[PDB]
């Protein structure tokens, strides 16, 4: 999975849009797993049929949110011819949280997804092109 | 000695699988972390013989003697939840959630 | 260690068995005795990023 | 007593989003501003494009 | 108890982190926390109500999985490496179930789940002796070992310690779930710290003592168990909802309160090792805590709750419960902030 | 500075140890005694700044902020001496402890010579004003009023700090001079653009700028006079001397951050003088009178002009004094009549000519009276952003007239008209109050006869 | 005083935050380069002490 | 991240070489702010205490303020150590690796080329 | 503006989504054994991380 995932930086963006939503799918279905795990073992279901049917409803709903993410960025660099851009990943992080506000039915979450996803995918963006270190090795 | 060092580790890894999926036995469970203290044991033993290390022999005798300690200790505790449940079972050990 | 009682007052507590090449009863050698003898006759005094 | 509350404090447990009021709530907090944006943005472009190629004069335009 | 188990059962949990801190041996480091486990677990269950025996229970069956984790990556080492100290070379999984284990053994999330329920149904003197004493030997144990452990997991270990110790203790009333998700969102600070600067990880141990003492010594004036019971101190103890406002704001991270100093030293330390973004998100989730401890201070000294009227007699009764050294903890966790660079090394 | 900051830090024990029957009388005469002492920081008969010590400084900008807070400081002792009568002794010193403490903090934060020692300060002063407006506030609305004025402030504050920090590691001292000396342009990156922003973002909290001054309104309306009076006249200016201590190291990207910033102060201000207009609440429509001064304030700062951070610097000191004199009339009115509702008393020209004639002349401060330092702040402002863009008149001008407007509108619905004849509970006047609006008032007059005292660093 | 007392102290006290502003930079480099190749006093981490090995003949002769 | 330097006595909290250094005045802000905090301290005790907040426990107030000096005087010898130790340390580094610390040749405001940026 | 739509952007916001996932993340039944499994997960979750980050 590891140059899976360094196979999404492998390409400008706006190019291979399909492979790049394939592979923001699959980091929103594996994230989506985690999370219904999560969700099964501290809230426990009445039986393993609802059980397994939240974990389809969890994976699905975050497996569909990387899919309109990857979509919507790939998309939007792709029409407006400038890859090195935080506003593409604000437009597609905007659109995974009118994803989960669809997926909730609720246009409140829609808008805190909206805001809050478009912020974290802008700040992603310039973290990637600027040389932002999430976890560094201690130096000093 | 490889392939009994991994048997080992798989039957650690086995027995702390089966502590960390509780059933409606307490006892089950210490039962469960006796599979981990004898595959500790059997795993320092089988090391200190393979390098001869007759200075840390000593190790699987403290190992032995510190977790029979601590198990009598969580055979107590059983006791205790016997005692006031009338069972050892786990589900009735839920009412310090509020 | 993280506190250095044992160091301070001289006093080996439990120093002396860290290892393959230490003390042994009745001078019986460990395994790789020499190689663990050699290899901390070179790691010492030049830390462990140097060490390794 | 009543009015006062009704003016103040009441507004905002009794306020529901509806679309209508969403749609106004948007225009008026950012239709101006986009409005004015534009308006000093073409405007400070065509003074700094002036002074740029020179043709902006100051006489004696020396406490700016 | 009587004295001789008390002077025993007190002589081997102090025991344990001391020789766990004294000794240089992974199996005498490990033989110190299960004295600190076994010697403590009596204390827990001294009460005798079902409470303290599932909070015992819960406690016993955590630590004993977290120090048998302990041992396997012991033995792994002695394998490995024929020695018994994780000296260089050691492998990465043995670390990192090390470091697994001791933060299994602390508290801090995503292994917190057992923490606020063991500090609930146990008397507040335990619940501080816990909170406390309990944390220095995995502490010594992780300080022990700094340059060998993984930034990346100790890094998710803290930021998520903070997330889930600032949203409990916003959630709940109870003065023991609140301390006890202070204790874990304070723990992720100094795990957090722990890889860059050991010393920063000790400094805000010691501030989050000393914090930590005249919060509970503060409970156990009145035994006030709830946001209520601490609500009408003003009628109880009136002269102390000063110390307890500033301590508070000092566990919350305002200057010029000296409990600034650790997370400002933190995230100091931090950003001369470039983890902006880590460091702005626990910068946050301190505001979180922050909220909680104001609404704490909010209920207890800022507004005055109603009381009862059989607060006429206790009034009427006298008290000599307060000890000495609550005034001396008090004074060095609230004003000791242009002491700065003393506290640092 | 330490000959300042000595006794008013020893006027906590003398407060602690007066009489109960003389605390008040002590305490206000040797705090006007500290006000006469921080007037000798205006001999600066040099170009050279007054650098006393290695930590603290004063300055042509932070020495009227310094003599502001001294002067309030027995100003707020008259106000909280009426309401307070009926209070403990022990809460009462607590209370004058908390005064001091501001007064105090204060000093060092717009003396401190260290950024990081004024963040530090910052929220030093932060902790009293909380303290005040929670113990002291008559409202039920006052615990949330205090919420949400810490939380905008904190999470304005934090990325201040991280920001700061970075700053310290990036160059190596954090201090003023050193910064403004050895200042280094930016390479117009988005780091150095969110790192703009997390320097700029706590203090238009604390101005507050437009969309984020919801705090500023209900801690004004549930604050008690003495918490009205920091906040409005001190802690606004506070953020105000913020932005000119960090814009120096922030060239040359302030010149298209400034945008956004520029158009919400404009916007709000005009919204908040509507707001104004359309308020029920007398110490509401003077909160929304100060947001929208302190967007004027934030107007220059940003525009980053001359004469703007002139016009920002004698708005300041004009808005802290007049805003002070009309919370304090405000409040006299509060305690006469046990209400804050703006229409509910209306014919006090009658019964209250003195107090009447100082709601006159501190209106006419409000609304920009020539030859004020009120109208030569606004006026030097209007010039300065009319120089940085042609059509900013067109909003200044509105802001000029709902200005007028509100201020008249204040003035005909609090004195003119009918007497509310049923409020027989109206006592004459306090020769406590009448001073403390004529020592409000007379630093007005003697400001607009030498303006030269405020007009800042640039000039 | 006058101007000029102001404008010395001015000097020294420019000078001695010019020198701690120095002497900070110096030490961050100083900590990165010990941290990077630990070869000083700091960032020592320990190593088994070679005080506890036995020297003496033993009963293997291959040693 | 000094416990690992040559000459490290383990568990010492004033070595010989810190006699080199020069004793803190004894009347300096650091013990002043001590002795005051354990006045404070001694007010405080009395004050939960429910005495007499300054005419109760001089005895009390005189021992905690002079435990507070004595601690703070001892704990600033240690922490004066400290910091020159790391001082030294630092420059024995710096002059024991010279080549990467050079002095850079750095140029007058007459070679380098600042833009300007007009605010207009 | 004043009274409803800054008062539901900025604050009320914060508030209402720390209320939610305050309330998401505490809402635990208290059992040994969901804490356990979550145990379990969480070890699972750091050895797959170790052996991504190697
Ligand atoms: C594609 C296929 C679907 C297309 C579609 O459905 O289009 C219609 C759909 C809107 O749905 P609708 O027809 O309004 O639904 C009404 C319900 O059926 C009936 O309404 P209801 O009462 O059942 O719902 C309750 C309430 C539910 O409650 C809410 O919706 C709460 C309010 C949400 C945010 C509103 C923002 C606008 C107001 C700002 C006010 C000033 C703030 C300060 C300045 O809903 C509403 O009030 C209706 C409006 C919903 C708007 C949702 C917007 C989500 C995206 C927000 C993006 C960020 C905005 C700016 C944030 C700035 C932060 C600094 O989208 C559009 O019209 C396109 C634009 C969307 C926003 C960009
Ligand atoms: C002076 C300031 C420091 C005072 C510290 C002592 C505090 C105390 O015990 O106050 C009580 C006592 C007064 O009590 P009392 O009226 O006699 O009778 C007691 C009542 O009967 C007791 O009645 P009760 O207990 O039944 O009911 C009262 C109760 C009822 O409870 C309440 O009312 C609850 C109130 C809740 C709201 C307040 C929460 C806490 C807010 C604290 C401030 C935070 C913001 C400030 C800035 C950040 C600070 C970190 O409590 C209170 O009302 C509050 C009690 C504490 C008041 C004093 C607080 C002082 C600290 C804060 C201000 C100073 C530091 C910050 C500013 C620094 C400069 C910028 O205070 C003093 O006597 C003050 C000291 C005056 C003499 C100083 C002599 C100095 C001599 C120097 C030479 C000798 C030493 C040489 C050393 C060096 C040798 C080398
Ligand atoms: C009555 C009470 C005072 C009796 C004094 C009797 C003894 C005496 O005459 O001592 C002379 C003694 C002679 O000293 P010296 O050798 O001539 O050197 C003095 C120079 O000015 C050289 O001193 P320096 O200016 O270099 O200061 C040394 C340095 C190191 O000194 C310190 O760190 C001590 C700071 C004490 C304050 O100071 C700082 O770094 C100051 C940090 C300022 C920011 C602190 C921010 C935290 C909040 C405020 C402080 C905490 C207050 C309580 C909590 C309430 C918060 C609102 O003078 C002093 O001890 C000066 C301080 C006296 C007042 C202390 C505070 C009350
Ligand atoms: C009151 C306002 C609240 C909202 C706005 C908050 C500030 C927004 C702008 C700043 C970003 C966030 C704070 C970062 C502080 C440090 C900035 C800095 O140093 O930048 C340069 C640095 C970059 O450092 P650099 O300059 O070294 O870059 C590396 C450059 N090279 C490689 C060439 C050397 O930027 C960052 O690190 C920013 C990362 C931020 C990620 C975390 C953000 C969390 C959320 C923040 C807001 C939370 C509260 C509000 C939530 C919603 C409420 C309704
Ligand atoms: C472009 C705008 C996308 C907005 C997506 C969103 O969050 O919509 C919220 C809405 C909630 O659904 P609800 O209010 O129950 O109404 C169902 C009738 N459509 O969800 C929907 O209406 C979902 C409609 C289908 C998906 C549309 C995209
Ligand atoms: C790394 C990635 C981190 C992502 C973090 C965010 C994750 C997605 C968002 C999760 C939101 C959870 C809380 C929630 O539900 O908020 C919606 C809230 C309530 O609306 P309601 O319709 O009641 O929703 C049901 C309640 N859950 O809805 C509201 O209160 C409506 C608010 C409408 C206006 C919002 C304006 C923007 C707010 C932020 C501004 C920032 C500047
Ligand atoms: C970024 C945030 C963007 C938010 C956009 C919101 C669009 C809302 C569109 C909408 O539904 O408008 C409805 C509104 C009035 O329609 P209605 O809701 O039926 O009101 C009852 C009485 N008029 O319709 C109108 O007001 C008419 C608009 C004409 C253009
Ligand atoms: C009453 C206190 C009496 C103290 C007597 C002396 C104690 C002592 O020996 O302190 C030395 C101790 C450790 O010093 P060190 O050699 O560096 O040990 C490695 C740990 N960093 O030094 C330290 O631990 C330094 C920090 C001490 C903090 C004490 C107050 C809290
Ligand atoms: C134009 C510029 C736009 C950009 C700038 C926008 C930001 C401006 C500054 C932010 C201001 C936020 C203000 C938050 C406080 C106001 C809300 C409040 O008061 O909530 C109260 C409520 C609890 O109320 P309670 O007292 O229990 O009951 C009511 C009466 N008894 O509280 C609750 O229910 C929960 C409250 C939780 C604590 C809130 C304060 C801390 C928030 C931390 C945010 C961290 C953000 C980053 C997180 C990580 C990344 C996702």
């Amino acid at each position: 999975v590891k140059r899976f995932f360094e196979s999404y930086h492998e390409v400008p963006d706006g190019t291979q849009c399909h492979r790049k939503t394939y592979i923001t799918t699959a980091l929103g279905g594996i994230c989506g797993i985690i999370g219904s795990a999560y969700s099964v073992s501290l809230n426990p279901a009445d039986s393993t049929l609802e059980a397994v049917a939240r974990v389809g409803r969890y994976t699905f709903t975050a497996a569909a949110i990387g899919a309109m993410f990857g979509l919507t960025t790939c998309v939007s660099a792709q029409v407006r011819e400038k890859p090195d851009d935080p506003l593409n990943y604000f437009i597609g992080g905007c659109a995974g949280g009118l994803t989960l506000g669809a997926r909730t039915h609720s246009y409140g979450t829609a808008a805190m997804g909206c805001v809050y996803m478009g912020t974290a995918a802008a700040l992603f963006k310039i973290g990637k092109l600027e040389g932002w270190e999430l976890f560094p090795t201690p130096k000093v | 000695m490889p392939s009994t060092f991994f048997n080992l580790t798989m039957a650690f890894s086995l027995s702390l699988l089966g502590t960390l999926m509780f059933r409606s036995h307490l006892m089950s469970t210490l039962l469960c972390l006796e599979g981990m203290v004898l595959s500790l044991f059997i795993m320092t033993s089988v090391t200190s013989l393979n390098s001869n290390s007759m200075s840390s022999m000593p190790i699987p005798i403290t190992i032995l003697v510190f977790a029979a300690c601590e198990a009598a200790v969580g055979l107590a505790l059983l006791v205790k939840v016997s005692n006031t449940y009338g069972t050892d079972y786990v589900q009735n050990l839920n009412l310090l959630q509020c | 260690p993280f506190l250095d009682i044992q160091k301070k007052l001289g006093i080996s507590l439990d120093r002396h068995f860290m290892f393959l090449s230490a003390e042994q009863p009745y001078k019986n050698a460990a395994r790789c005795h020499a190689f663990e003898k050699e290899w901390i006759e070179c790691a010492h005094g030049i830390g462990g990023t140097r060490a390794k | 007593i009543r009015w006062t509350y009704a003016r103040s404090a009441n507004i905002y447990p009794n306020f529901r989003p509806t679309p209508k009021n969403s749609l106004l709530g948007a225009v008026a907090g950012f239709g101006p501003l986009i409005f004015w944006y534009y308006v000093f943005k073409t405007d400070r472009d065509r003074k700094e494009r002036l002074i740029q190629e020179g043709k902006l004069d100051r006489k004696f335009n020396i406490s700016y | 108890m009587n004295p001789i188990t008390l002077a025993i059962i007190y002589f081997t949990i102090f025991l344990g982190p001391v020789i766990t801190m004294s000794s240089t041996n992974l199996m005498l480091m490990w033989v110190g926390l299960e004295f600190s486990l076994l010697a403590i677990i009596p204390m827990l269950i001294n009460k005798k109500n079902p409470r303290s025996t599932e909070a015992a229970t819960k406690y016993f069956v955590t630590q004993a999985t977290a120090s048998m984790i302990i041992l396997l990556a012991i033995v792994l080492n002695y394998k490995q490496l024929g020695t018994w100290m994780f000296q260089q070379q050691t492998n990465g999984l043995i670390l990192n179930m090390t470091l697994m284990a001791l933060s299994m053994k602390l508290g801090l999330a995503p292994f917190h789940f057992w923490l606020p329920e063991v500090t609930q149904g146990i008397p507040l003197h335990m619940g501080l002796i816990l909170l406390t004493w309990q944390k220095i030997a995995p502490l010594s144990i992780l300080i022990q070992i700094y340059p060998l452990l993984n930034s990346t997991i100790i890094l998710m270990l803290a930021i998520t310690s903070i997330f889930m110790g600032a949203w409990g203790g916003l959630n709940q009333t109870q003065m023991r779930k609140i301390m006890a998700y202070s204790s874990i969102a304070h723990m992720g600070w100094m795990l957090a710290i722990l890889p860059y600067n050991p010393s920063l990880t000790l400094l805000n141990l010691m501030i989050y003592i000393i914090l930590t003492a005249p919060m509970f010594m503060a409970l156990m004036l009145n035994n006030s168990m709830t946001i209520n019971s601490i609500s009408l101190l003003w009628n109880k103890t009136p002269a102390m909802l000063t110390m307890i406002s500033l301590m508070l704001l000092s566990l919350g991270g305002l200057p010029p309160l000296t409990g600034f100093l650790p997370k400002w030293i933190i995230i100091t330390e931090l950003m001369k090792n470039n983890c902006l973004i880590m460091a702005t998100l626990m910068a946050m989730m301190a505001l979180l805590n922050l909220f909680f401890y104001t609404r704490l201070i909010y209920s207890t000294s800022l507004t005055m709750f109603p009381t009862n009227n059989n607060s006429k007699m206790m009034t009427h009764q006298t008290k000599t419960k307060p000890n000495l050294m609550f005034s001396t903890l008090a004074i060095m966790s609230t004003m000791t902030l242009p002491l700065a660079p003393q506290l640092i090394t | 500075m330490l000959k300042i900051i000595l006794p008013s830090l020893m006027l906590l024990p003398l407060t602690w140890l007066s009489s109960p029957k003389k605390t008040w009388t002590n305490v206000t005469s040797y705090s006007f005694l500290i006000s006469l002492t921080s007037l000798t920081l205006l001999w600066q008969t040099d170009e050279n700044y007054k650098n006393f010590s290695n930590m603290f400084s004063s300055d042509p900008l932070s020495t009227p902020l310094i003599i502001l807070t001294a002067w309030l400081l027995p100003l707020m002792l008259m106000a909280s001496q009426n309401h307070l009568k009926k209070d403990n002794n022990v809460l009462q010193k607590l209370y004058i402890s908390m005064l001091i403490s501001l007064q105090i903090l204060l000093i060092m934060t717009f003396s401190a010579t260290e950024l990081i020692m004024f963040y530090i300060l910052f929220e030093a002063t932060l902790i009293p004003t909380l303290i005040i407006i929670t113990r002291w506030g008559n409202q039920t609305e006052r615990l949330n009023a205090g919420i949400y004025f810490l939380f905008y402030t904190l999470i304005g504050s934090i990325p201040l700090l991280i920001a700061l920090i970075l700053i310290q590691n990036h160059v190596g001292t954090l201090n003023l001079m050193i910064l403004s000396f050895t200042t280094h342009t930016l390479d117009a990156s988005w780091s150095n653009n969110l790192l703009w922003l997390a320097c700029m973002m706590a203090f238009l909290i604390k101005m507050p700028l437009y969309g984020v001054h919801l705090w500023l309104p209900k801690a004004h309306v549930e604050a008690p006079i003495a918490g009205s009076m920091i906040l409005a006249a001190i802690l606004l200016k506070l953020g105000s001397y913020g932005m000119i201590r960090i814009s120096i190291i922030l060239d040359p990207l302030t010149k298209y951050m400034a945008y956004p910033f520029i158009l919400l102060s404009l916007w709000g201000m005009i919204m908040t003088s509507s707001i104004c207009l359309r308020q029920t609440d007398l110490k509401s429509l003077i909160a929304y009178s100060s947001v929208s001064h302190m967007a004027l304030v934030i107007a220059s700062i940003m525009i980053q002009t001359p004469w703007s951070f002139m016009g920002a610097t004698m708005l300041m000191i004009a808005h802290g004094l007049t805003s002070s004199l009309l919370f304090c009339l405000a409040n006299s009115n509060y305690e006469r009549i046990h209400s804050r509702t703006m229409i509910m008393a209306r014919g006090l020209q009658m019964v209250f000519p003195l107090m009447a004639t100082w709601w006159l002349m501190a209106s006419l401060a409000n609304l920009a009276l020539p030859p004020s330092i009120n109208l030569m702040g606004e006026l030097f402002i209007t010039m300065s952003l009319f120089s940085w863009s042609n059509f900013t008149i067109i909003l200044m001008g509105i802001n000029i007239i709902i200005t007028g407007m509100y201020s008249m509108y204040m003035i005909i619905t609090t004195q003119r008209g009918k007497l509310t004849n049923h409020m027989i509970n109206l006592q004459p006047s306090h020769t406590r109050e009448l001073t403390l609006m004529a020592l409000h008032m007379i630093p007005l007059i003697l400001l607009t006869t030498s303006p030269k005292l405020i007009t800042g660093l640039t000039m | 005083d006058g101007p000029e007392k102001n404008y010395e102290k001015t000097l020294a006290i420019l000078q001695i935050e010019s020198e701690k502003a120095e002497l900070r930079l110096k030490e961050q480099e100083v900590r990165r380069l010990m941290r990077a190749r630990g070869d000083g006093p700091w960032y020592q981490f320990p190593t088994p002490e070679k005080e506890f090995i036995d020297h003496s003949p033993k009963a293997t002769p291959d040693n | 991240m000094m416990n690992g330097r040559p000459g490290h006595e383990p568990l010492k909290f004033l070595p010989d070489e810190a006699r080199s250094l020069p004793p803190p005045k004894l009347n300096d802000p650091r013990l002043v702010y001590m002795g005051l905090l354990g006045y404070c301290t001694g007010l405080m005790d009395n004050m939960l205490r429910m005495r007499p907040v300054m005419r109760a426990g001089l005895h009390r107030q005189l021992l905690f303020v002079t435990s507070f000096v004595f601690a703070g005087y001892f704990y600033l010898k240690r922490q004066n150590y400290l910091y020159a130790v790391k001082d030294h340390d630092m420059f024995g580094y710096i002059k024991l690796h010279p080549e990467d610390f050079p002095e850079k040749e750095k140029k007058t405001y007459a070679e380098i080329l600042e833009p300007f940026h007009p605010v207009r | 503006l004043d009274l409803i739509w800054l008062e539901k952007t900025i604050p009320k916001s914060t508030s209402t989504l720390h209320t939610n996932m305050t309330t998401l993340t505490t809402n635990q039944k208290g059992l040994i054994k969901l804490y356990f499994m979550s145990f379990l997960i969480n070890i699972i979750l750091i050895i797959i991380l170790y052996s991504i980050n190697l």
